[PDB]
């Protein structure tokens, strides 16, 4: 059973790289136990990921990445893994595991940009994968791909791309009752490499008169 | 005589002769020197060359074996690249057990360990190939250097292969702590050309690896511009 679980884990490619956002929560039940669990994580050069769904299994995954990533640098034969050989490591294992019953209860979103080509992808806890140029986890899947979709373009900026993903995260931190307010934004981009923004809190509005009187009177509400 | 034909006998001397005929192995390969400095740990072999065709930068002989560490084989080097693989396992095993950085002593034991293991099965050959070991960590630079036998110590300066002698007489004369990385890289490099016997190879090659604080303290091939400074060095102290 998944018992210290996190939330949505949306994406946007943009343009010069790839930015992912998740909040630095981690619930158990109802309970929200922990609040500052970093989610996203650089893995390698060119790639970098988040996770959702069970926190144990995440930092499992993360021992996985940092062997494979490990005995890939210690080559130094100058090639190295991309974001697609990582994906689709992640996919295999995932698959892997769902086959004997024993699944990491993840769901990966992992991107990256080598040698100019920016590669972003999702991996389900049941090996489900595709490629795309934004994409979301849990109610990310709901309540975050119909605006991106709306609003992705080809060559959004980077603070365009702030923008908008703040937009999808916020929409969720109005309406998942799992989402703290805590979150991070990670770039990672060509010859800057993997920058996970500090954790900050988003203004929310509330003050609408509808919510201040539900009906309207002098008493009732 | 019949006492020299398994690891397992033991020579009516005291001695097992099939660990020593190891090493003779190791001692006619080509020089291998590693060197504590100051701030960090510079590696240096002697890969010399047989043929005009291997392309420069081939059989390796300097391997990271950690992020933190890095490894130097003498004798055969298809030996050396099991002693290395099984380092990287353990040091992959130390991270994933206990959490942190195997400390770089405990590999060394741990790599010797194994080598030493290698020579007490009756149908294991025992390994050829004796490594220099030139980790760096939350205690500073830590070289060690382990035997075919088994025998591993923690050294100042370390030489195995042919140039033994020469190489351990030479650094005598050097003031090792005092001197600090990229001037490991010039003495490194000029006793390794005056080792070199010319009159009995031909054409080697230079490798070099240091780990300090100027890699932040990770293992790395030399910047090859130093490596080009050193070897010119090296050359006009030999004229």
């Amino acid at each position: 059973y998944p018992y210290v679980t996190g939330t949505s884990v949306i994406g946007i490619k943009y343009k010069d790289g790839i930015l992912i956002a998740a909040d630095m929560g981690g619930s158990y039940g109802s309970t929200l136990r922990y609040k500052s669990v970093e989610r996203l994580k650089g893995i390698g050069k060119h790639s970098l990921l988040g996770a959702s769904g069970e926190i144990s299994d995440f930092q499992e995954l993360l021992r996985y990445l940092d062997d494979l990533i490990l005995y890939d640098n210690m080559w130094d034969d100058g090639n190295s893994f991309g974001p697609k050989e990582v994906h689709n490591y992640l996919t295999r294992v995932m698959y892997n595991r769902r086959n004997k019953f024993n699944p990491l209860w993840n769901s990966l979103v992992l991107g990256g940009v080598k040698n100019g080509q920016k590669y972003l992808g999702t991996v389900n806890m049941i090996g489900v994968h595709y490629q795309d140029n934004h994409v979301a986890t849990g109610f990310g899947n709901h309540l975050a791909v119909p605006i991106l979709r709306d609003e992705w373009k080809e060559d959004l900026s980077f603070e365009d791309g702030v923008r908008l993903l703040e937009k999808c995260m916020r929409v969720l931190l109005y309406r998942d009752r799992s989402a703290v307010n805590k979150l991070q934004i990670a770039k990672i981009t060509e010859e800057g490499g993997v920058t996970i923004s500090p954790p900050y809190s988003l203004k929310t509005y509330w003050e609408f008169a509808a919510f201040k009187n539900p009906t309207a009177g002098a008493e009732g509400s | 005589t019949g006492y020299d034909l398994s690891v397992t006998t033991f020579s009516p001397d005291g001695r097992v002769f099939q660990i020593e005929y190891a090493a003779k192995a190791v001692d006619n390969s080509g020089t291998a020197v590693g060197i504590k400095c100051k701030d960090g740990i510079v590696l240096g072999v002697e890969k010399l060359i047989q043929s005009k065709m291997m392309l420069p930068g081939s059989n390796r002989r300097i391997h990271s074996v950690h992020r933190h560490s890095g490894m130097a084989v003498a004798g055969l080097a298809a030996d050396g690249r099991q002693i290395v693989a099984r380092a990287k396992s353990e040091a992959t095993n130390y991270e994933s057990v206990y959490g942190e950085a195997v400390p770089v002593k405990e590999l060394a034991d741990r790599v010797a360990s194994y080598v030493h293991l290698c020579t007490l099965y009756w149908w294991l050959r025992p390994f050829g190939c004796g490594v220099i070991l030139g980790g760096y960590d939350r205690d500073g630079p830590q070289l060690y250097m382990v035997e075919p036998s088994g025998i591993s110590y923690r050294y100042f300066g370390a030489a195995i292969g042919k140039g033994k002698q020469a190489a351990k007489t030479e650094i005598e004369k050097l003031k090792l702590s005092e001197m600090t990385c990229r001037e490991g890289i010039i003495e490194v490099a000029k006793i390794i050309y005056k080792v070199h016997d010319e009159a009995k190879d031909k054409a080697f090659e230079l490798e070099m690896s240091w780990i300090c604080d100027e890699s932040k303290r990770e293992h790395q091939k030399v910047p090859d511009n130093l490596l080009q400074e050193a070897k010119a060095a090296a050359t006009a102290a030999l004229e």
